[PDB]
């Protein structure tokens, strides 16, 4: 299956700034991304599905961007409890023609200060 | 009817009468289709003439193939 | 509507273990039922998926080493031998028919393989 690229590692920022997180997929997988949000302890929350459809529940700061084989999140004045690690999963995963897998991220911690 | 006449096809699956299994044809008149049998087909003719997708109606592959792929067909008694 | 996912225990590194997972509140059923692993410390793995048909499909890691079959109600894991790198936390992640927005996830029971 295809891997995907999670950059960077751990990104910094403080209270009303904005991050950008990078994931690359190997082919085109066009559209059909998910940005997860896993606290320390905790199960992930969905953020954003299809790669710019917010889920009902999150706050209009995230946003989402891309198609083809590059996407981004945007977090935007970062709370105090946006300390989580983020995952990106490629999520064409189910089907018979195409399927290109499920693979998950590299993840990236963001840390404010 | 036949698809002489078919303009729009809806595939509502949460707000119609009682779920996936029934698709509403229409042209205005409306009709009541069936459901498996309207995605089992476009399914059918996408994957047939699979030389000629622009890109675009390759989403329409995936989206009807995972959609009828998720259907248990044993919970609709 | 919520999932909760049940049975992880302490083994001795090549009996076999199976973990359930129950839906419990939901109305449709138009599932994509999801496993993914998380080892302590490291990101999320995904293992595999099963519908409401009966199509289940694997990663490329985890063909072979893993089985995911259903019940009337249970959406069943099979580790067929669990080494010693098979300690993790194992979720289950279900949503609606169309493959993209899994958006109910169990709390997660923590499987621990060592003699």
């Amino acid at each position: 299956d295809l891997v995907m690229t999670q950059t960077p590692a751990s990104v910094e920022a403080g209270v009303g700034g904005t991050v950008t997180i990078n994931c690359q997929a190997s082919e085109n997988i066009g559209s059909r991304l998910a940005w997860y949000q896993q606290k320390p302890g905790q199960p992930p929350k969905l953020l954003i599905y299809r790669a710019s459809t917010l889920e009902s529940g999150v706050p209009s700061r995230f946003k989402g961007s891309g198609s083809g084989t590059e996407f981004t999140l945007t977090i935007s004045d970062l709370e105090c409890a946006d300390a989580a690690t983020y995952y990106c999963q490629c999520t064409y995963g189910v089907s018979i023609t195409i399927n290109y897998g499920n693979d998950f991220g590299g993840g990236t911690e963001v840390v404010v200060k | 009817l036949a698809l002489e006449n078919i303009s729009d096809i809806y595939l509502v699956s949460n707000q119609t009468c009682d779920g996936f299994s029934l698709a509403s044809l229409n042209s205005v008149i409306s009709r009541c289709a069936n459901g498996l049998n309207v995605v089992s087909f476009f399914i059918s003719i996408l994957k047939r003439s699979s030389s000629a997708l622009t890109g675009h109606l390759r989403e329409l592959l995936t989206t009807l193939e995972t959609l009828y792929g998720s259907f248990s067909v044993e919970d609709l008694f | 509507q919520q999932v909760k996912e049940s049975g992880g225990r302490l083994v001795t590194p090549g009996t076999p273990l199976t973990l359930t997972c129950t839906a419990s509140g939901f109305s449709l059923s138009t599932y994509w039922m999801s496993w993914v692993r998380q080892a302590p410390g490291k990101g999320l793995e995904y293992i595999g998926v099963i519908g409401g048909s009966g199509s289940t499909y694997y990663a490329s890691w985890a063909k072979g080493r893993f089985t995911i079959s259903k019940t009337s109600t249970t959406v069943d894991l099979k580790i067929t031998s669990p080494t010693t790198e098979d300690t993790a936390t194992y979720f289950c992640a279900r949503d609606s028919g169309a493959g993209v927005r899994f958006r109910f996830w169990g709390p997660g029971t923590l499987v621990t393989v060592s003699s």
